[PDB]
Order: structure tokens, then C-alpha cells, then sequence
């Protein structure tokens, strides 16, 4: 009966078991899990909530939303609480976004009969995108193992390297990072990364490159002279196009920001594939954890 | 209370190169002679043998929470750690409700703290008006009333000139500044800029935000001719640059937290928000040079930052207020470095006695003939826990919590009134 | 075919039904009703909505939410043409909760095709809760005649107060007040009540204390210097907590503010088994208004 | 200190209806018997022979000045000139700076009132936050502190609900509002507006602006079952609309200043500044139905509003404090409408004495057995001049400055000490 709120707590193991139920979905199979979950988001989301909640339905698992700001949140229930609530109210799923960083969880976790799990929380972690990322570049290559991954762009501010990376490491991969100085974690090497100052040395060392969207929302200051300067330095624009062999954005993209308006869905791009993996690797996630 | 003799101890005194087998006459308060086996009628005798007797220990360093926060730790409770940790003289911080920037609420500590009789408060005023940064306090009549230093603690200082005005003013009045050492725009996050913040992507306070307000301070009191005692250091650069100043002739003091003499920004991961303290805790190569500034003489005193908050004000690191509760444990934290071989017992003692006394010019943390009879006796081998049994604090908030500490006090004594005893 | 508004619309057997039906429900009495309910939220809700919702669609109701500030009340549809609108769409029930006083009722309600539910009506009903807290105080003690209940806090803005003393009262139990003197009502024995000026004379007093959320959401001036006075002066403090037999709060608690913050699910605490009663007493009100 | 008798004095102890040459005995502080020619082994003895000895009397109205205006009057000068003027009992208003709104303040007050050991100060506090009239202050940790009422004076309280706010938040806790009443849009100028200003041009303040404010304090009384005494009444309509509603039931009580029943308007134009007072002396008119209002019980105490300012603070009218001080005089200008057979001696005795001590709630006022041995020993006939040689005020701001006075305390007792003579 357990949560998925880190992709530091998945041994190889469970993420080879995970990503075995996430393909066998893919691939058509069906089950039933006759259990509710209430989805509990607090930050805005499309993709990840609603292949979580279409995940759960196609499963048989009954689903119930719940938006922060029209939850009694406002009137002062604390996070603890809200699941204590849900607990009550007798979910044995809940999927929630927040926005705060949820540490520490072991504790708040262990004390609570439910099944938690983490669809992001703050700038901290976001595993289930971690695991449909890994899951899209393993579903291309084969293989992770030895493979050099470039995440671009606010990697300080990103629940989704920090998801990401571990897993990809854990099973051999290379990490770089590349973005504006002021984005990159002084102790970023705690993700055994290499730092790329420029992003088409990085690009051209990278198998894999995953631009990821600026966290203006989560930003204290600002961190970067412009957005059109930053396409400039660090985005996909035409001209790195040819260079780029493979691409990845967990969404949205930010165009001409992040990726020029033009390379969002091409024959290099992993992008739209990232979204079909939705389901069926969050699929995975519920059965994974139905005891 | 006429005659006290502290019997077969072993003496300790630093001030006065004092050391050995010595017995202590105190009469009516105060230290009368120094010898080996007195004897006199109708005295009373506590008996030292085995222990270590010592100078009371000053604490430069501590949040009593009171006015304001008294669910926190209060006068009286936070005397009485301060007593069961060997301290009779404790300098209390102005970050109270309403804050020490009126001689109201110095009056309201000095008179609760005489009600409550075990050790010595000693108030220090903010260097500006509410602390909001901006209009020097009233040093001239915080000073009359009582204070002994001025600092925002634990708010930094961040324009220059404020921080210049305050030097020039305290100077003028014969006290120093202690300065919270923390640039805003670089420090506003909740853990140390390092491995920890990177894994989790908690915000983080860059440690040139320590530094730079430190090289500030030193120039300042370089041109000004003022005193800063710079509170809670914790890097590598912040010790070199301080030492810097020092090679100068700057009248710069520093103080450690024995907590970042013990913990690194891991124990965030190990102990959660009980590990959250301004300034963070940070890397390992800044705990060894911690520790190598007290070795060399850099770091002038040990003080606690004795920060207490309530469990709840501990859970979600994010939200959780910083600090850690250590008057309980500065004695067997400092015995640590003691034990490796890293100091001797007269430098610790030294580091709690004479040098804390001397940054904040007080005649204390001495048992030369005529002072204040303030004496701590203690075992520098006895175990204990710090648990429910065993804390004095309203607080619980510190990493050290439900762990084995080696080195404990037996007697407390001010004025020749024991006020503490294991 | 009926709608529930107010507690003090129900006779005793009525309320004898409803929780019989509640029991029932609590049993595990499964049971099908062919229906569908609109939740109709312009204030925030977590446990109140869920628990209709997920009570709902346990008996087969298919479910529909609906959030004030999404809907067509911002395009200026007066509360009566949204329900009308319920009523054109086919909706067996319409389960609402809004920010003002749905007084008087009778003519609308009787004028629509359509089983209302109260789920909160500013300050005046929350029908539902105070069967809730009946039902919790009768499961606990076997009766409710002449045990003695103190709620505490914000009466004057209370509609779970309201909902849940004239429930107790028609049964036999004893009412008690204590809170700010400037948040009773002056005329606040119209609900038959004994004042506490004092809450440790209230605690000594109640068989069960109900511990009310400060409305300040609801409050037009401000009443209490402080909520950590208030808290000292009127809250479940760990000194009270050995003196206190037994306790309740409708939720969401405001910790150290109502409640100690340690002191929200204790052994004396009937709090969590208030949520779990939510959606057996909400079933019964959906069954009880079938016909 | 075990033994004190007080002999042959004329003990008047209206209370208990209780009146005759009696002897008092106390013993540890307290009223042990009252008898003729009491003798005890070893005992302290006071000659009372042709004094009047009564309860010592209660000032439920004083500025002290502290903290904040210490220039003006300090704790212990204040204490001074109550125990001066017979007071064991004075009850301090919150209009200090910072004002008593919060419990650091009370304490300040009352560890320093300790400390001067003279008279017992009572604590009052503000009933809005910063006296800024616009939330109420915590009267839950004030009252619970040893706040005995809330006022925001000398500023009105403006907003209805705020007032009955305050005495509902009150009343629940047993404690009264004290209302300084005077509607500030009708009373915003410097004297009253009467003849005065009419002659002068001296901006005026409406005898209306107190008494629609006493109005608005019977009725939030009468429906709030709050108790409100108001301070310092000054016009014939307050008084009947005060007996309105007492005649009700309503628990309101009132006091009176004094000066308004020695002096009218006209004494801006003999004395100047030191006739500027909030509210105003008003006219003749007024004056004389102050004094019925004495006799015939309207008026349940008298009270001094002791409010010093210095001289530089008493020069031109218009920029004048306003305040009268009144402790050293309370009695003789009292006295004046005894010896004009106005009130016999024990209804004066009850203004200062049991009535005060009714309206705070406290068991003083009295010479009861077992009750602090508070008592005030005087002579109603001795001649003084209050002039330099005599003022234990710091400040000298009152029109009876260098004239005769008739009446004077020989003995002053606080729980069994002597802490004044003669
Ligand atoms: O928002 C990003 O940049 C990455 C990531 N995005 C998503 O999960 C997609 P969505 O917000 O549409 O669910 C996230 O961290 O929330
Ligand atoms: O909000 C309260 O204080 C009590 C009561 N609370 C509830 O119904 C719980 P919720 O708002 O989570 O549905 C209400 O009146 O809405
Ligand atoms: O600077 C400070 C102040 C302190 C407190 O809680 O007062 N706690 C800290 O950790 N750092
Ligand atoms: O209301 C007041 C307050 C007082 C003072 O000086 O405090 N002086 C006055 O004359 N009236
Ligand atoms: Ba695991
Ligand atoms: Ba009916
Ligand atoms: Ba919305
Ligand atoms: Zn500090
Ligand atoms: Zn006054």
C-alpha cells in the first residue's frame, strides 16, 4: 500500500516494474482496479492531470477533482489535513500538485492510509514525468544505458530534471545540463552532470536533448535579460535543427521561447510521443502501487 | 549564605594562567581566596572531586523568546537551560515582541530576569528603529538603560551607511556591534546553497551572502574605529577574511554555533527542519575550517544561538522558522572537540569564559580574588540524553534530540548561590 | 419528491429516518438510485462537496460540479434562473452551497421541479452537517437526551451551529455557547442555549464540545484583537485537552487557532469520525428526498 | 514589622458604617482589630491624637508619565505624590508610550511599581491598538497581566461598534471601560466653548462632544450589560443623563476631576495654560451641578486625572498640553465642600475610599479585618501652600500653584509600613 512522492525512493527494480506494466498498457492491456481517487491540484496543469485522471477511468478507478483555490485550503486547512480529509473520506488514491516542496514526506506518508502520489511540488519533484520521460527515450533507443542526455534550460527551478535525472543515472545514462548560469544549481554535479556553458557543444554531445520550460511562476527575481535573447542562446531554433538528433519538452512548450514555432512536432521531436506515454506509464503508477 | 567552599576539584582559570588541585572560599558573592585544602567554621561545602571547576560560562548568543513568543521558551525557561548548561551570564538578542528598541522592554528582561534569579541577562538593543533596517535605534538611552550591544539579529543590516551609523554611534558609546551577517538578496531561500538545496530544489542562501556583509563589517570597523563581533560564522572565506581584519588590528570578534561545528547541510536530510538555522548549515570542508579557526584562534568564542521554535513551527522545511535550541548542549558539543584532541580543556573553557567576557566587556568568566562568585563544575565524561526527561527548553528543535552527549554539568553556581545541580 | 434547506424544517421522524438510512448506509447497505445531481459550489468546499459527490455516485447518481465563478452567474443569472437552468437540464437534484442567505425559501423551492440541497447558505443553514453532527454525538453515546453540547467559537456567522442545536434540542440535549462575546448572538437563546462566559467553565460543563472555525471570510468588522488570544482564550489548549471529555469540529480546523495543533486527532477527538460519517448521513439525504 | 497600632485618632471606615475614637491594630500588613485602647507587647505605635484615620484612598485616575514622558512625572515620582496626597491606591492610565497594549508594558509597570514600594499601582489598558481607535487591543492577556479596565484616553473612542465592542469584550471578563468622552469633530480646539473663547478667539471644544459620548456609553451599557465609568464628567447635562441611566439599572459610574469643582473657564484668564484641561473647565453653571452632583450620589468618586506637564509645555494657550496635576491636592480641594457643609466628612471619605474601590473591582477602601492595612491618617484643618518646598510632582502645572490649602495628610500606610509623614 504504498506512495510515489521521489524518484529517489525507486530502487531498479520497481522501476522495471513499473515501466514492464507501463508497456504492457501501451501495448493494449486492460485491468481493473475498483478504487477512487481524488486529484488535487493546486497548481495548473493539462497533460499531467488529465492522464492521470483518464489513466484512472480507463482502469476502472472512480476520479474526483479538486482545485486548491475552491478547496477549503482558503479557508486555512493545511496540506496534512486536506489528506487526513481525503483519508476520511475513504480515496485510496490521491494525486496531487502543489505548490511548495513537500519535505520532508516520509513521515506524513507512513502516518496516512492512502496512496500518494506526487504529480509535482514546487521545484522539487514531478516522478511520474521522470518515469514517462526515461520510458520515451528507453522506448526509442532500447536502451539507456551510456546514452547522453542534455536537459536545456531553468534546471534550478525544474521538478522534472530532478525526476528525471536519478532514473536515467541509475540505469547508466550520461546527464548534461546546459541553460543560463544564473538557472544552474552551484552543486548540480550532485546529479553526476556534466555543465555545458554552451548549448550547441551540447547539443552536438547530446543523443537526447530535453529543453525544458522556464519556471517564471516559481522565479524570486529575474533571471534572464529576455525571452527572445534566451531563444537565441539556448533554444531550438532552425539553425540547430539540422545539428539536433533528438528532442524532448515536458510541456508545454513555450514557442520561440523554448523551441522555435516550427520544430514542435517534427520527425526529431519526442514530444507528442511524451503525451501518448502519459497514460499508460501513470496507468503503471496506479497498479504499481494497489499494494 | 555568609561562606562557601568549592572542595577538591580541579580549577581551571584561564584570565589568571590558573590551573590544579585547588579549593574556592567564596564570601557574600564573591570570590574570596584560591588554596589548596581551606577549611573554616560553619561554612557550606559542595564537593568537586572528580569535576572540573571553571569560570560560569557566558553565552553571548541567545533567543529567549520574551516579550512576545513565550510558547517558544521564556525568561525563566530559557534561564534555566542556561543554568543546567553551565552558563550564569547570558546576552539575550532583541528580535522579541515587541523588539528590544526601547528601554521599556529592557527594563521589562532585566526586572523578569531578577524575579527569576539563576543567571544573568544581559539585554542587547537592534541597531534600527522596530529592526526594519532603516533609522538607527536610540543606542544612548538602550545603552543607559542596560544593553551591552546592538544588533538586528536575526535580520542583516543591508544598507551601508545604517550599518556605518550604528558602528560610529555604538564606538562613541564604549559597545559593540554584533552583526546577522546575511545579504537579503542573496540569503532569502531556507537551507545552505549546496548539495542538499541542488537534490531537492529547496531555495538556498548563497554563503557569499555571509561573506560579503563580513568583509563589509570588517572595513566598516576598520574606518569607524568600532567594534563588530560577528555572530554565528560559517564558512571557509568568511574565517579567512575575519582573520584578515584581525591581522590588521580591526576590532573584529566572531563567534561559532557548536551545531556547525558538528552538522553539515546533510543533517537536513537526516533531522528535516531541526536542521534549519540562518546561517545555514553548509559543507564539510566549512565544518573542518569551523573547526580549524577555533584551533588557530580565529573564532574568539563558542556561542549558541540558542534559537528555540515549537514542533509545528518544524515540519515542512519550507515553512519551518530556523533555528536550533543549544544551551543544553554547548558543553558536550564543545567536549567533542575536546575528545579528537583538536583543543584543550583551558581552550574550551577559554572559548566560554574569559573570551566572551572580554567581546562584550564585562569583568566575568574569571575567578580572580573580589569578582562574582559565578562557577560552573562539571564532568567532561558523563553521559546523558537530551529527551523529554532531561530538557529544560519549551523547545525541542534541535538535531542533537534523543542522542548521547558526553559531558555534563553538576554544579551551577551565581553568586555564590548554587542555582543549578545535577 | 422534497428538498432539504434547513434543519428546522425536519420533524423527529424525519431525522429518525434520515439516520436510520445513515446507519444503514454505514453498515454497508449498498443501494441504487437512477438520478443525477448537480453540485452547484460558489464558496470553496473540500469534505462537504466530496462527500455529496462521492456519497452520489456510490448509490449510481451521476455527478456534475459546477463552481460559481466558472458559471454563467458571472454573465449575471440570478440564483433562481441557474436553478430553473438545472431544471430545464433535466437535474433530479441540486446540491448548492452559495455566499448569502437563501431566505425565504419555501416559494422557490415548492415553484421547481427539482430535490434542493443545502450544502451551505452564508450564514444561515448547512442542513446536512448538523445531521452529520447529531449522528456522530448519537453513534458515540447512544442518545442524545440530555447530554450536554458546547460549541465554541463564531456563532453568530455558524450555519453549522444553526443546522445542528435544533436538531439536538428536538431530541432532548442540552445547548451550550461559549466564544467571543462580540460573536454570540444577543437573542442566541432562541436556540434554547446556556452562555459561557467562560470556556473552561463551558468544558467542564459539555459532555462534547464542538470547536466552530472563525468565519473571517464571512465577518464584516473586525471582533478579536488577535487568533492567538483567541486561541488562549478559547481554543482546545493542551492544558484544556485533560480536562475536555470529548470533542467535535465540522471543519476545516484552523490549527492553534481553534485546536491544538497536536490535538486534532486524539482518542478524545471525534473529528475524523465526523468525515467519515459525511457520506453515509449524505447518502441517507439523497435517499431520503427519492420521492 | 509583626505589631502597628494607630491610637487615638478618629477612625471613620464607611464600608462598615463604622465610625468613633478607635484604636487600630495591624499585624503582617493587615487589620488585626479595631478597638478603644488597644496595648500590645513590643508594638510599633503611631499617635493619631486629633487626626482623622479612614481606608487610604484610591486614585482611579493618574498619569504617570512611564514609561516614555519620564520628563514629566516618572513611577516614583507619580507614587510619591500619591502617598503625599493619602493615595495607597492609584490606578495609571495607558496613554504612555509605547501605551499599555500590550503585556510587556504592564509588566515594565508593575515590576517598577514593586520596586518603588510606595503605593500599589493598578494598570489600566488602552482599548485599541495603539490607542489608534480602530481595533481593540488584547484585553484577554492584558486583564490576565493585571489590566483592572480598558480606556483609550484621553482620546474618545470614535466608532460605535468599536465602543461596543470593547464592552462586550469586557464585561465578559469582569472588567470595566473607562471613556474618555468627548466627540472629536465637536471637541478638536483648546478650552471650552464658552466665554472664554467667545472673548478670546481661542478655538473651544462643545460641551456636547462629552455629553453625546456619555449618551452613546449608557445605552452600548444598558445593552451590552458592559460596565462603563466615564471619566472626568464636566457639564450639568452629562450628570443628568448619567442619573438617567443609572436610574435604569445601567452599570455606569462616573467621577470627577477636582479642579472642575474649584474652578470654572474663567481661570484660562488667571491662570493660563495651567487651566488648560480635556475636557475644559466650563462655566459656573456647570460647576455648581458638579457639586450637587456630589451630594446627591450622581457622581460616585472623585478621581484625579493628576496630568503633569512641564512649564514649556504651559505657555501659550493654543500650543499648551493639556492636564492638571491634582494627587497632593485631591484632599484639600475636597475638602472645601466639606467645610462649606456640602458632604459630611464620611461621604468625602467615600469618594476616595469605598466608592473607587467598587467601581475596579478591588477589596479596598476599606478597614475591614483581615484586609491590607491601607489606611491614610489626616488632618483636615492644617494650612500648606503648594509651592516648590512642597511639590513631589515633577511638574507644576495646576492653578492652585503657590496658594493656601486647608486639609492635609499627617500619615500615609501601605499594608502596615509607614511609606509617608508629614
Ligand atoms: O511545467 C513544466 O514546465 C514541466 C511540467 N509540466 C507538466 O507536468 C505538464 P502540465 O502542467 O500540463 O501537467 C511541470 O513541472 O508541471
Ligand atoms: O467552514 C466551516 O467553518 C464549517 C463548515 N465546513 C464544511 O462544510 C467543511 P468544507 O468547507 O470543507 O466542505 C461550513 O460552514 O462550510
Ligand atoms: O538569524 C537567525 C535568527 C534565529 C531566530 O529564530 O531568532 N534563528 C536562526 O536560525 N537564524
Ligand atoms: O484627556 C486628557 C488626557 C490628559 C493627559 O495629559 O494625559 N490631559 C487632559 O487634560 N485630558
Ligand atoms: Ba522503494
Ligand atoms: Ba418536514
Ligand atoms: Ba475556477
Ligand atoms: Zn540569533
Ligand atoms: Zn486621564
Amino acid at each position: 500500500m504504498r506512495s510515489l512522492i521521489s524518484s529517489l525512493d525507486l530502487t531498479r527494480e520497481e522501476v522495471e516494474e513499473i515501466l514492464k506494466y507501463a508497456k504492457e498498457f501501451k501495448e493494449g492491456k486492460e485491468e481493473t482496479i475498483k478504487a477512487s481517487a481524488v486529484l488535487f491540484f493546486s497548481e495548473p496543469s493539462t497533460r499531467t492531470r488529465l492522464s492521470f485522471e483518464k489513466a484512472a477511468r480507463e482502469l476502472g478507478i472512480e476520479t474526483y477533482l479538486v482545485s486548491g483555490s475552491e478547496s477549503s485550503t482558503v479557508k486555512g486547512e493545511s496540506f496534512f489535513d486536506t489528506l487526513k480529509t481525503f483519508e476520511g473520506l475513504g480515496f485510496d488514491y490521491v494525486v496531487f500538485r502543489v505548490p511548495f516542496v513537500f519535505f520532508p514526506y516520509k513521515e506524513i506518508v507512513k502516518s496516512l492510509n492512502l496512496r500518494l502520489v506526487n504529480a509535482g511540488d514546487g521545484t522539487h519533484q514531478h516522478p511520474s514525468q521522470g518515469l514517462i520521460d526515461f520510458f520515451t527515450i528507453k522506448e526509442h533507443f532500447g536502451e539507456v544505458k551510456d546514452l547522453r542526455v542534455l536537459y536545456v534550460g531553468d534546471i534550478k527551478h525544474s521538478r522534472v530534471f530532478r525526476s528525471g535525472a536519478p532514473l536515467l543515472n541509475m540505469f547508466g545514462a550520461k546527464i548534461g545540463v546546459c541553460g543560463p548560469k544564473t538557472l544552474i544549481p552551484r552543486d548540480v554535479e550532485v546529479f553526476k552532470v556534466d555543465v555545458f556553458d554552451d548549448v550547441d557543444k551540447g547539443i552536438d554531445w547530446a543523443d537526447v536533448v530535453i529543453w525544458l520550460r522556464l519556471q517564471k511562476e516559481r522565479q524570486k527575481e529575474n533571471y534572464i535579460p529576455s525571452e527572445s535573447s534566451y531563444f537565441k542562446q539556448f533554444g531550438l531554433t532552425k539553425e540547430r535543427f539540422e545539428k539536433v538528433k533528438l528532442y524532448m519538452h515536458p510541456g508545454p512548450v513555450n514557442r520561440n521561447v523554448d523551441i522555435d514555432h516550427e520544430l514542435v512536432y517534427t520527425e526529431k521531436s519526442l514530444i507528442q510521443e511524451q503525451v501518448k506515454n502519459g497514460i499508460p506509464v501513470r496507468k503503471a503508477i496506479y497498479k504499481f502501487l494497489w499494494t | 549564605m555568609l561562606k562557601l567552599i568549592v572542595k577538591n576539584g580541579y580549577v581551571i582559570d584561564p584570565s589568571q594562567n590558573l590551573e590544579g588541585e585547588f579549593d574556592i572560599l567564596v564570601e557574600n558573592g564573591k570570590i574570596k581566596k584560591i588554596d589548596k585544602n581551606i577549611l573554616v567554621p560553619e561554612a557550606e561545602i559542595i564537593d568537586a572531586k572528580g569535576l572540573i571547576v571553571c569560570p560560569g560560562f557566558i553565552d553571548i548568543h541567545v533567543h529567549l523568546r520574551d516579550p512576545g513568543q513565550t510558547y517558544k521558551e521564556d525568561i525563566e525557561s530559557g534561564s534555566r537551560c542556561a543554568v543546567a548548561g553551565g552558563f550564569t551570564t547570558i546576552v539575550c538578542m532583541p528580535n522579541t515582541n515587541p523588539p528590544i528598541d526601547n528601554t521599556t522592554v529592557v527594563n521589562y528582561i532585566l526586572q523578569k530576569s531578577k524575579s527569576v534569579g539563576l543567571c544573568r541577562v544581559l539585554p542587547t538593543g537592534t541597531i534600527t528603529k522596530g529592526r526594519k533596517g532603516k533609522e538607527i535605534a536610540d543606542f544612548y538611552s538602550l545603552k543607559e538603560a542596560g544593553c551591552v550591544a546592538f544588533t538586528d539579529d536575526g535580520s542583516p543590516v543591508m544598507d551601508s551607511s545604517v550599518m556605518r551609523k550604528a558602528l560610529e554611534l555604538a564606538s562613541q558609546l564604549g559597545v559593540p556591534i554584533m552583526d546577522a551577517c546575511e545579504d537579503d538578496k542573496l540569503a532569502y531561500g531556507v537551507i545552505n546553497e549546496g548539495e542538499v538545496s541542488a537534490l531537492l530544489g529547496l531555495s538556498s542562501r548563497a554563503p557569499e551572502a555571509e561573506e560579503i556583509q563580513i568583509a563589509r563589517d570588517g572595513i566598516l570597523a576598520q574606518r569607524t574605529g568600532g567594534h563588530v563581533h560577528i555572530q554565528a560564522v560559517s564558512t571557509k572565506l568568511s574565517l579567512e577574511i575575519i582573520e584578515f581584519f584581525k591581522e590588521k588590528g580591526v576590532k573584529i570578534t566572531c563567534e561559532v554555533n557548536p551545531n556547525h561545528l558538528l552538522f553539515t547541510e546533510r543533517e537536513v536530510l537526516n533531522s528535516g527542519a531541526n536542521a534549519r538555522v540562518n546561517p545555514p548549515l553548509r559543507k564539510k570542508e566549512d565544518r573542518l575550517a569551523l573547526i580549524e579557526g577555533v584551533k588557530r584562534g580565529i573564532i574568539d568564542c563558542f556561542a549558541t544561538d540558542h534559537a528555540p521554535h515549537q514542533t509545528f513551527e518544524k515540519e515542512l522545511v519550507e515553512f519551518a522558522m530556523p533555528g536550533i535550541i543549544g544551551l543544553q548542549t554547548a558543553l558536550p558539543s564543545a567536549l567533542e572537540l575536546y575528545r579528537k584532541g583538536i583543543i584543550s580543556l583551558k581552550k574550551l573553557i577559554e572559548m566560554f569564559t574569559i573570551n566572551p567576557a572580554r567581546i562584550i566587556g564585562v569583568d566575568l568568566g574569571t575567578l580572580k580574588l573580589g569578582s562574582p562568585a559565578d562557577i560552573t563544575i562539571f564532568d567532561p565524561n558523563k553521559e546523558w540524553i537530551l529527551n523529554e526527561e532531561t530538557n529544560l527548553s519549551k523547545s525541542r528543535n534541535t538535531p542533537l534530540w534523543g542522542k548521547v552527549l558526553k559531558g555534563k554539568v553538576i554544579y551551577t553556581i551565581k553568586d555564590g548561590k548554587m542555582v543549578y545541580k545535577d
